[PDB]
């Protein structure tokens, strides 16, 4: 295949770009400073761009390879397409449209945390469920999952992992009060950002059972004391902190 | 959600294919590379074989979202005025002779979308 590379944005270059795909273009590609035009031969152009030639790859088979199951015990999180022979409980999630794939190192950090703190039966929010990962999680450890996400885009998504699992959590538009009628709880799993769990961490309190866990993570390392200091003062008993990469999972007793 | 990559192509309508652009571009941050195809042509599918320029947002897990913009407005001005590849004969060939308020996004803007025709240079009647 072939490039054409010019000067500019897309949005400078405006005037230019149907001739690109009329001189037999495929597609367009802004990078820094430059509009890449992509052409399976070179053609006699007015433009005054560069023609190279690239190496031709099978994209699909490149994703593919370096897309590897994510280990985080004692799950493993698989695409549709991959196999496992191991012991780890598979949770199959499509690489697509909505965070947690299962290659975070927070949804890892809390799926490890369900594992140490879920008890069969329990009832469990996941707050901002995206693909669903926790929840299904959850009811692969036993729990009863609620997952909310105030993105309606996400939901049908969740749903379809759900499917691709054998499981059915509810799952639902919205935030937490949106969850309240659902509880109490007996476990709340939360992969958000420190400034909503200071935030949230009084109406937390409300969402839980007397002795239910809040395993809090999407917490930068830096950002940790806004949410301890106010799931000190929402009074909530410490339980263990986990720690991967720049950030932290926080986990709480009420 | 983090962003780490925000993609800029433009691609045809209804046939995104996993090569180049689509399978560098969103490869090189791991996105799901048919997934996006497959999202983007069904999104597109009732645009015939316009340009679509579409924004792709890629996220640390790998998971994307993406959002298709209207034709590029020199892309409307061609199509509208009949301007075409292929059929350039020896001997006569003709000149050429609403899409302000499709590419507006207040009012007559389409100031620079008549002199933009005239820039190309296709004759305009009214
Ligand atoms: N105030 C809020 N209430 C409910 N959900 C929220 C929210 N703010 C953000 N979210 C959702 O929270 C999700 C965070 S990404 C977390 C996805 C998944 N639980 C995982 O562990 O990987 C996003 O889907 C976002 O839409
Ligand atoms: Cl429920
Ligand atoms: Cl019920």
């Amino acid at each position: 295949m072939w490039v054409y590379r010019l000067k500019g944005t897309l949005e400078a270059l405006d005037p230019i770009l149907p001739g690109l795909f009329d001189g037999g273009a495929r597609g367009l590609w802004e990078r820094e400073g430059e509009v890449w035009a992509f052409f399976p031969a070179p053609v006699d152009l007015p433009y005054e761009g560069v023609w190279e030639e690239v190496g031709d790859e099978d994209w699909l088979e490149a994703w593919r390879r370096d897309l590897k199951p994510a280990l985080a015990p004692p799950f493993v999180v698989l695409a549709p397409w991959h196999t496992w022979e191991g012991a780890e409980i598979p949770l199959v999630i499509e690489p697509g449209m909505a965070f947690g794939t299962g290659h975070a190192e927070t949804t890892r950090l809390a799926l490890k945390a369900l594992a140490r703190h879920l008890r069969p039966g329990d009832k469990v929010l996941d707050l901002g469920t995206g693909s669903g990962v926790l929840a299904i999680a959850a009811e692969k450890l036993g729990g009863k999952a609620l997952g909310v996400d105030i993105d309606p885009m996400v939901l049908p998504q969740a749903e379809a992992n759900a499917k691709r699992n054998g499981v059915r959590p509810r799952f639902l538009e919205g935030s937490l009060e949106a969850a309240l009628p659902f509880g109490p709880f007996d476990l709340l799993v939360a992969n958000l950002y420190a400034e909503l769990h200071a935030a949230l961490a009084p109406r937390y309190r409300e969402a839980l059972v007397p002795g239910g866990r809040a395993l809090l993570t999407g917490i930068l390392k830096d950002r940790a004391p806004l949410v301890r200091e106010a799931m000190a003062g929402a009074g909530f008993r410490p339980l263990e902190e986990a720690a991967e990469g720049e950030w932290v999972l926080l986990a709480y007793g009420r | 959600k983090k962003v780490v990559a925000v993609v800029k192509l433009q691609l045809p309508a209804g046939k995104a294919t996993p090569a180049p652009p689509v399978g560098p571009a969103l490869g090189q941050h791991g996105a799901n590379i048919m997934e996006f195809v497959k999202a983007f042509n069904a999104a597109t599918a009732n645009m015939g074989d316009a340009i679509v320029p579409v924004e792709i947002t890629i996220y640390a897990d790998r998971s994307f979202t993406f959002v298709t913009k209207t034709p590029p407005a020199s892309y409307l001005i061609r199509k509208a005025a009949g301007l075409e590849k292929g059929a350039h004969k020896p001997g006569r060939e003709k000149v050429g002779r609403e899409i302000a308020k499709q590419k507006m996004p207040l009012e007559a803007a389409a100031r620079m979308i008549a002199g933009s025709a005239r820039s190309m240079g296709v004759e305009v009647v009214g």
